[PDB]
């Protein structure tokens, strides 16, 4: 049953990884006014594996070489394990702490092919990208720290309980601006996406497993956007229902990343950290304060089962 | 009639009004929302994209790609070694190397081109007083080797025999223009 | 077990694609992101100090947590405004 | 200190660095250059022009119409009106055209790459006109002294304005995106600062003059072609700014359909090449009927026509500024020097001076302002 | 108003020859439009024209099998366009052949040929000209 | 059988190599405005799964455009050096193929089949992006008729 | 046109919306009808393994009612 459950839920995710990629290029062929792949077969529902065989034909410490990517990619994957959807598969409290420390880990990988690489080169992008992540995650965690305080559980079913009546967007939407952004830099998309324009190492295999987990943590995020901030409905007799909502909110999230990389320019790295600095953490500061407040001059302190 | 751009027509306000807009602008990104409104635009709009191998760029008459000698409808040439497209070729492309012909007439034994120097510019076409050699439309001659591109006057015969079916119409319609 | 389970699937995953990837085929300094990491790290501490919220704020002495919560956020907005004022926000070497 | 090399991803720079910001900035030319001026010499004053073309690849016909022009002060001639006003017109697209590659190369090393894709189905629009008209998509050898080769066929003006009638739409929709995004205000703004006199001294041209203030313009100055007739307004910037020069660029795009739109409604009906048959070749009809035509024809097609011994410095508004000439001639048709001047030069020359300060991923905005293009600079 | 592109559509599907041409060409030319037929050389190229669409889009061409002992339902070229097609094609005139057919002139290719990159009928260099400089044949007798 | 599925399995590989395509596009010269338009709107490389752009430690093909000085060279052998194997190449103009204009020259190395092998070759002062499609499919089949598999079961 | 991103939109999607409804069908197979319990506390947890001892089965998803 078990071994079943974990197929059902990492064969798909992969699936739906690369018709993402997919998805991605002819988005931005029709987005620049063109078509995008429709050759390799049926509106281009081949081109990933076309691109997965290629790869792993392609030739080229052996120890950081390995355990980098795998490290993050068996991160992004286990990030997966504790959602609800609706009944998760595994029920955590504390799950979206999990969430951050695994999402935050993958920096020794990113750090460790630095400190292999000699090249002075790699170790300039490499600190400038480490900072970012770094400095980002610190506003994604401070985030989930001021809003959980409207169910005062660490868990991940109690949003669903929570949001049954209202959604969790209508307040706090000067966070999800936030969420909607940070996200953006933990994943070193668009518009800072700075760690693979400035070039001047990762082979065919490490580069295929990187680029898995990157798109993995983008679905996964946007997932995460769609069940805290988008509450889904839980009506118990359809789980199916909920999945299903889910399922569509996620895809707009993703598709709305595109529209980002699309339409605008990136952040010349000094400007990103004034951003951060000097307008997401003093607002964060205040608005956690204001959060914590509101359950004190209202009634609205919630409960732990 | 000179012009100034990136100037305000006088110095500005401290309107609360307008430090008001200025904030809005500066918080909830309405500019960056209509950058987004004006790619989902172009998303619903119809590409411009053609399949090429069953549909093919627009072009004129008066193409240059590759080459083509010609004949009379007698059969005969028309090169007669007047070597202006020799002494004309920017590049120095083209070898001549003329005879004559056991019929007493004059004409060729060597018109060798080099496709890797010539720049396909038409002065050939312009001099040779017979509309001999004409740059054709042709432009689906790439190869895998340097040596499909050292034409000579075979291949150049071979190219008029086979294209002749329109380079006449392309330059019954080009020609008055010049 | 369960969690074990999965961890050990993902990773022998993952080991698997790294093993076809290889068998198919046959410096100075910069203080200033010194000084960025240490900001990092006096803002995790803040976070292990404060996550607690979400129990400390069922309890009765809500006189108490209320306040020691402004405390905390005032007095590390305090030190934040500092540090930029002192410039190491600046990255202008 | 860190001192690190740089290249694409032509453009070999050694940057001396400090930490993050940047301390010099020295490049390393020659990648691109060939022997230009060390071949015409070996040529005649009719298989040239491809140099000229090839030189700033962008236009190159802005290029053509220099060297027609040194030719014909050196000739002591003029060409006809139809041909001085298809001129004009194709001088403006290759503006059109240059500023366009401009605006999107900035942006895409930049990272927004969307309005790239999307003006280039204009430009192969410009292409089609092209090829409509001289036969080949960019290198045409359209321009030529003594006037022009061919008359414009039947069925171009229609879709000229058919084009102008929306040019200005899609201006406007790449506007909508980029004039106004704070993003590119702050990659831009406060970025490639100069002053006017320093930037005169450095020999700059064109939009990195006029972005400063200054009002240099050799088509309302030192006008080499009808430019006197039409209206069409010059814009400056006040600051000095990428985003200054940038707003230049796209005011120019604007000012020239509103020359276009008078050069179509003017132009008149008359000849393209001057009826001086011992400088421009003959029609073929009378090629081939006369005889001193065909000797002519002979003449011009083996031995150039023979030029008078002087020596010229002429100059365009060219996209970027004052595309220059020294031709200096014996009384032979093969030449005895050709000096291009093309701006990327000094424009590098004042790189080291607009990049001391600054961090390192504002080069890139420098070069988008300067529009470097390295045919015209290998020379 | 949505009814009317679905029976668009679907008239769009059942044009072909049924579900077995709509898979050919689905499947050979990424395309499903359906347009008028003009032409049809001798080597099976079917040529298609619809004049509301776009530019450079409003002619097409379905290839051929088998062009000349070779199996080309995969493969394709773009070279396999016969001239006086060719030029209609590429959008230099607008009167096809069955309207404006050309001089009927001898010495003139009969059966086209496909591109010759590395077959073995492909094409070469040599020189067009005799020996320049001749030479002595000495004799075969010892004095 | 067992040959049968090898040249089966040659194909479906070949048929990776051939649709999973990536170049590095060493455009030095006005052969470059070409293949900027090709992967424009109106012909649109990426619709055969050819990416625009892309770096040469993971690309696959190098499209070669413009004049090859002796400047340029050791960069260039130093690029297709440090490509992965397979490396397919394309010279796109005559600069490239034969020095153009400029062979008689004395900065310029007349030809790239100098420095570096070659499996397409290109005409063009410069070419059409059509024709340029047209090489790059030539590629394509150069590629699928290819044999590896069945060369070495046969070694 | 757009119309032709639904053979990856919808292929996402069913591939998004498989992993729950397997765990919801998965879980209630297993778990007789009835959802998977859950223990945030040692409360939950003292109920499930008191109807574990006296499920005759040793196993807790049998609810007996009032016939025992
Ligand atoms: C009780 C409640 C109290 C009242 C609260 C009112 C609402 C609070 C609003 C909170 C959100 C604030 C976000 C923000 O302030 O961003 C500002 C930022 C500009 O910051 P700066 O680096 O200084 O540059 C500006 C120079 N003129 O702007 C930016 O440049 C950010 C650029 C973001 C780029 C990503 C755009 C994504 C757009 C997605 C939209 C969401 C869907
Ligand atoms: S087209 Fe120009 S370069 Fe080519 S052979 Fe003719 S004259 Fe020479
Ligand atoms: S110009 Fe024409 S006739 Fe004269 S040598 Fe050249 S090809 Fe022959
Ligand atoms: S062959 Fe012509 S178009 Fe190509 S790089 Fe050389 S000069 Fe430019």
């Amino acid at each position: 049953m078990f071994f079943i459950n974990i197929l059902t839920l990492l064969v798909p995710i992969l699936i739906a990884m690369a018709f993402l990629t997919l998805v991605e290029r002819k988005i931005l062929g029709y987005m620049q006014l063109r078509k995008g792949p429709n050759i390799v077969g049926p509106y281009g529902i081949l081109q990933p594996f076309a691109d997965a065989m290629k790869l792993f034909m392609k030739e080229p410490s052996m120890s950081l070489f390995i355990i980098a990517p795998t490290l993050s990619l068996t991160l992004a994957l286990s990030l997966w394990v504790p959602l609800p959807m609706p009944h998760p598969l595994i029920n955590l409290n504390l799950g979206i702490l999990f969430i951050l420390a695994t999402s935050s880990l993958s920096v020794y990988s990113i750090l460790w092919s630095g400190w292999a690489s000699n090249s002075k080169y790699s170790l300039f992008g490499a600190l400038r990208a480490v900072a970012q992540t770094i400095s980002y995650e610190v506003t994604m965690a401070i985030i989930l720290l001021s809003v959980l305080l409207m169910n005062g559980s660490y868990s991940l079913q109690t949003l669903i309980t929570t949001q049954e009546h209202m959604w969790l967007l209508l307040p706090a939407w000067p966070m999800a601006m936030m969420w909607f952004i940070s996200t953006l830099a933990e994943t070193n998309r668009a518009p800072f996406d700075l760690t693979e324009g400035e070039s001047e190492e990762y082979a065919a295999g490490p580069f295929a497993l990187f680029f898995m987990a990157e798109y993995t943590n983008i679905i996964l995020m946007n997932a995460l956007t769609t069940i805290i901030f988008l509450g889904p409905l839980y009506y118990i007799n359809l789980p199916e229902l909920y999945s299903t909502n889910f399922m569509m909110e996620a895809l707009l999230l993703s598709s709305t990343f595109l529209w980002i990389r699309a339409s605008y320019p990136r952040f010349r790295y000094d400007q990103l950290m004034h951003l951060l600095w000097k307008n997401f953490l003093p607002l964060t500061l205040a608005l956690c304060m204001w959060h914590i407040s509101l359950p004190i001059f209202t009634a609205g302190v919630p409960p732990y089962m | 009639t000179y012009k100034y751009v990136n100037k305000k027509e006088q110095e500005s306000e401290v309107d609360m009004k307008s430090a008001t807009d200025n904030a809005a602008r500066i918080l909830m990104w309405t500019e960056l929302i209509r950058g987004l409104g004006m790619t989902l635009s172009y998303l619903f709009r119809e590409p411009a994209t053609i399949n090429y191998p069953f549909e093919k760029g627009p072009l004129s008459p008066r193409f240059r790609g590759e080459h083509a000698l010609r004949r009379y409808p007698s059969g005969e040439e028309r090169c007669i070694a007047c070597k202006l497209c020799e002494a004309i070729c920017p590049a120095q492309a083209i070898t001549i190397e003329a005879e004559p012909r056991a019929d007493g007439s004059r004409r060729t034994t060597r018109y060798d081109i080099d496709m890797t120097k010539c720049i396909y510019c038409g002065f050939c076409q312009e001099a040779c007083p017979v509309d001999a050699i004409v740059e054709g439309p042709n432009f689906e001659f790439s190869t895998e080797t340097h040596e499909e591109l050292l034409y000579n006057k075979e291949k150049l015969l071979n190219n008029g025999d086979k294209w002749e079916a329109e380079i006449a119409a392309n330059i019954q319609a080009d020609y008055l223009y010049r | 077990m369960n969690l074990y389970t999965v961890i050990f699937i993902n990773i022998l995953l993952s080991l698997t694609l790294i093993l076809v990837a290889f068998w198919l085929p046959q410096l100075p300094f910069s203080m200033k992101f010194f000084l960025v990491a240490i900001t990092f790290l006096l803002f995790d501490l803040e976070i292990a100090l404060l996550l607690p919220l979400p129990w400390a704020i069922q309890t009765i002495k809500t006189s108490t947590m209320m306040i020691m919560a402004f405390i905390l956020v005032t007095i590390l907005s305090l030190g934040l405004a500092y540090e930029w004022t002192q410039k190491g926000l600046e990255w202008t070497e | 200190n860190m001192t690190l090399n740089f290249g694409p991803q032509v453009l070999r720079l050694v940057l001396e660095l400090s930490g993050e910001m940047v301390r010099k900035c020295d490049p390393h030319i020659g990648l691109l250059h060939r022997g230009t001026e060390k071949l015409i010499e070996y040529k005649t004053y009719l298989q040239a022009l491809p140099y000229f073309d090839r030189l700033d690849y962008v236009s190159m016909m802005c290029n053509e119409q220099a060297y027609s022009i040194a030719v014909e002060k050196l000739l002591n001639i003029q060409p006809p009106p139809r041909a001085q006003w298809i001129r004009v017109l194709f001088g403006e697209i290759t503006r059109i055209l240059n500023h366009i590659m401009a605006v999107t190369t900035h942006a895409l090393d930049i990272g927004a790459m969307t309005p790239f894709f999307w003006m280039f189905e204009e430009r192969e629009k410009m292409f089609e006109f092209y090829e409509r008209v001289s036969g080949a998509r960019m290198h045409a050898a359209y321009i030529r002294p003594g006037g022009v080769h061919q008359d414009l066929p039947l069925g171009l003006l229609d879709d000229i304005y058919e084009f102008s009638k929306n040019f200005s739409l899609r201006i406007d929709e790449v506007e909508e995106m980029l004039t106004n995004n704070r993003i590119w205000r702050n990659r831009t703004v406060d970025i490639g600062v100069v002053t006017a006199e320093d930037a005169l001294n450095y020999g700059f041209s064109g939009v990195m003059l006029r972005g400063s203030g200054i009002q240099w313009d050799l088509r309302k100055t030192q006008p080499y072609d009808v430019y006197d007739q039409v209206e069409f307004d010059v814009p400056i910037g006040s600051r000095g700014d990428c985003y200054d020069r940038y707003l230049c660029r796209v005011e120019e795009m604007r000012q020239s359909l509103r020359i276009i739109e008078q050069c179509l409604n003017k132009m008149p009906p008359g000849e393209i090449k001057v009826d001086d048959a011992k400088v421009s070749p003959p029609k073929r009809a009378e090629m081939k009927t006369s005889m001193e035509s065909l000797i002519h024809h002979f003449k011009l097609y083996t031995e150039g026509y023979q030029v008078p011994p002087g020596a010229t410095y002429t100059a365009i508004e060219a996209p970027k500024g004052e595309f220059g000439v020294y031709l200096v001639s014996d009384g032979s048709s093969r030449p005895y020097r050709c000096k291009i001047k093309a701006p990327g030069f000094a424009h590098l020359a004042g790189l080291d001076k607009m990049s001391k300060g600054h961090m390192l991923a504002d080069v890139v905005a420098i070069i988008g302002t300067q529009d470097i293009v390295f045919g015209e600079i290998d020379r | 108003e949505l009814v009317e592109v679905l029976k668009r559509g679907v008239q769009q599907v059942t044009g072909h020859g049924g579900l077995r041409g709509l898979l050919r060409v689905f499947f050979r030319a990424n395309d499903i439009r359906i347009g008028t037929l003009v032409g049809e050389d001798k080597y099976g190229n079917k040529y298609y024209e619809d004049n509301k669409q776009f530019f450079g889009r409003h002619r097409w061409v379905i290839y051929t099998t088998e062009m000349n002992g070779k199996n080309t339902f995969w493969d394709v070229d773009g070279s396999m366009v016969p001239p006086e097609w060719h030029r209609w094609l590429h959008c230099m005139t607008d009167d096809p052949p069955t309207t404006n057919p050309p001089t009927a002139r001898k010495f003139i290719w009969t059966n086209h040929k496909f591109n010759v990159s590395a077959t073995p009928e492909q094409y070469v260099p040599y020189s067009t000209t005799r020996k320049k400089i001749h030479e002595w044949v000495p004799p075969s007798t010892p004095y | 059988r067992a040959e049968y599925v090898v040249t089966k399995l040659d194909d479906l590989i070949n048929w990776a190599r051939r649709s999973s395509l990536w170049p590095m596009t060493f455009g030095l010269a006005c052969c470059a405005v070409e293949m900027m338009h090709m992967a424009a709107p109106r012909y649109d490389m990426d619709r055969f799964g050819v990416v625009f752009r892309a770096s040469p430690r993971q690309a696959d093909v190098m499209i070669v455009a413009g004049t090859l000085t002796n400047k340029m060279a050791p960069a260039l052998r130093k690029v297709y050096d440090q490509m992965p194997e397979p490396r397919y190449v394309v010279s796109m103009g005559s600069c490239a193929n034969g020095g153009g204009y400029y062979h008689y020259s004395y900065s310029v190395v007349r030809g790239c089949d100098r420095i570096v092998p070659v499996d397409i070759y290109v005409p063009g002062c410069p070419p059409t992006a059509e024709a340029l499609l047209y090489g790059i499919l030539q590629l394509q089949r150069k590629i699928k008729r290819e044999q590896k598999l069945k060369i070495w079961y046969r070694r | 046109m757009w119309f032709e991103i639904l053979p990856g939109l919808a292929i996402m999607g069913v591939c998004l919306v498989i992993p729950g409804v397997s765990t919801a069908y998965i879980h209630k197979f297993t778990n007789g009808g009835k959802e998977k319990r859950v223990a945030r506390v040692q409360y939950q947890w003292y109920l499930m393994e008191r109807d574990r001892r006296i499920s005759g089965v040793n196993r807790y998803y049998v609810s007996k009612g009032l016939e025992n």
